[PDB]
């Protein structure tokens, strides 16, 4: 499987500078490049997967982003592969307070790729913002059935929490008055 | 006395998730012609066969049309868990159903086409946790709440719908996303029929 990105800045508006390239160079040249300032329109970004082995036979299939984050305007964060044919897509909401983690598994038959409301995996902040700059990636287990990733802490402090896939919530496996850096 | 098939064969007909519904009662009709119009290339039948639905005697009979590519025969089972069935339009089982996919022929002039195929492949809700998902799956000879936010075809393959809902409304929000399907050279399109019986409501029987 190769999943890819699709991303859409037809309506970004577009910060243009000019470039005083060599002195041979009589008329400098504009560079367009499609950047949202802020409260701008923001690209948005759809998530297909596609099947290597028989393409010429199949499409692409979208995995849909959850209904939690479908309520306005929203990132795509992280993309993980737990197994051969389990998905793991971080999605960010745009007021970045609200991630979830989706696990997606695939399907003989239609829908391709089935992901299961159950486990879904929220992540909130009613401080700040989710992450130090961006939520923690799932680190997920040889069977992908659990995964450990970073989160803060009741304190306040950025921790390894154990998350199991079906399971809500999850557990730390460390604790203290100072951080982790990275898995 | 005879039934009315026209709407079917003028104008243009409506997508899978907004399927129209003609209710045939106390009339006489002539299947065989009707299909003779089109280009029949799948004609599978439940509880009953094709050459009975043809020739029998009902109460009343229902005809659901819609426009749906033949790439996605396979969705259209109810014993799928493809988004046709899960959110689009879905047969109830405890009366005769058929399913027929037909393609429009060069003959057939008074069809118009429309840009694409579209079909829902998300219809959930969202309820005032702001954290718990309820998918909103379409029941049986019903339409899906996300009509009200899916548009009658889809601009572009990806675009997600929401509304958010009044606490009378059950709170939280109305979410939806789309897809389509390239349109073909002849319209492709699809009918359900659906049949019941009353006691001496026998009606719709075919002319002689
Ligand atoms: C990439 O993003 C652009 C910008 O949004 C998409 O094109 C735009 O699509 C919207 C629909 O979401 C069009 O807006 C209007 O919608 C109303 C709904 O009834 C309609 O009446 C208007 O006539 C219009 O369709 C907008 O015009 C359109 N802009 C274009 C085409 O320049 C585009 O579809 C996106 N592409 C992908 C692959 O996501
Ligand atoms: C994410 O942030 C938004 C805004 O930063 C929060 O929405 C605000 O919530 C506070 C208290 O709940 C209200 O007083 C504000 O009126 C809200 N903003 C708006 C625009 O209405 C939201 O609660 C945050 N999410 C979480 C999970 O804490
Ligand atoms: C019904 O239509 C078919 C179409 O070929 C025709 O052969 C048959 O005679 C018709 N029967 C009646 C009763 O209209």
């Amino acid at each position: 499987f190769l999943a890819y990105a699709k991303f859409n800045d037809t309506d970004v508006p577009r910060i243009e500078y000019s470039v005083y390239l060599d002195e041979s160079l009589q008329y400098p040249k504009t560079i367009h490049i499609p950047y949202p300032k802020a409260g701008a329109k923001n690209p948005t970004v759809k998530l297909y997967v596609v099947n290597t082995d028989n393409l010429t036979d199949l499409e692409p299939a979208q995995i849909v982003a959850p209904a939690s984050v479908l309520t306005g305007d929203h990132y795509l964060c992280d993309v993980t592969w737990a197994t051969k044919e389990r998905i793991s897509l971080q999605w960010l909401r745009r007021i970045q307070n609200y991630s979830i983690i989706d696990i997606c598994d695939y399907n003989e038959s239609t829908p391709k790729w089935n992901c299961l409301v159950s486990r879904q995996h929220i992540e909130t902040s009613a401080t700040g913002w989710v992450g130090r700059f961006k939520p923690a990636e799932p680190h997920f287990t040889s069977d992908g059935n659990s995964f450990y990733k970073i989160m803060s802490n009741s304190e306040g402090y950025k921790h390894i929490c154990l998350f199991q896939i079906d399971k809500p919530d999850c557990t730390f496996i460390t604790k203290g008055a100072w951080e982790v850096i990275g898995i | 006395v005879e039934c009315d098939f026209s709407p079917l064969l003028s104008g243009t007909p409506p997508q899978v998730y907004n399927f129209k519904r003609l209710v045939f009662t106390n009339c006489n009709y002539n299947l065989t012609k009707l299909l003779s119009l089109f280009s029949v290339n799948d004609f599978t039948c439940s509880q009953i066969s094709p050459a009975a639905i043809a020739s029998n005697c009902y109460s009343s009979l229902i005809l659901d049309y819609f426009s749906y590519p033949l790439s996605m025969k396979s969705d259209l089972s109810v014993s799928s868990a493809g988004p046709i069935s899960q959110f689009n339009y879905k047969q109830s089982f405890s009366n005769p159903t058929c399913l027929i996919l037909a393609t429009v022929p060069h003959n057939l002039t008074t069809i118009t086409k429309p840009l694409k195929y579209s079909y829902i492949n998300k219809c959930s809700r969202l309820l005032s946790d702001d954290r718990t998902e309820v998918p909103q799956l379409v029941n049986a000879n019903q339409y899906s709440p996300c009509v009200s936010i899916v548009p009658s075809t889809v601009w572009e393959d990806g675009d997600y719908y929401r509304k958010q809902l009044s606490p009378l409304e059950g709170g939280g929000w109305l979410v939806a996303s789309g897809s389509t399907v390239a349109m073909t050279e002849q319209l492709q399109m699809g009918f359900g029929i659906t049949v019941q019986y009353g006691t001496d409501t026998n009606s719709v029987c075919p002319k002689l």
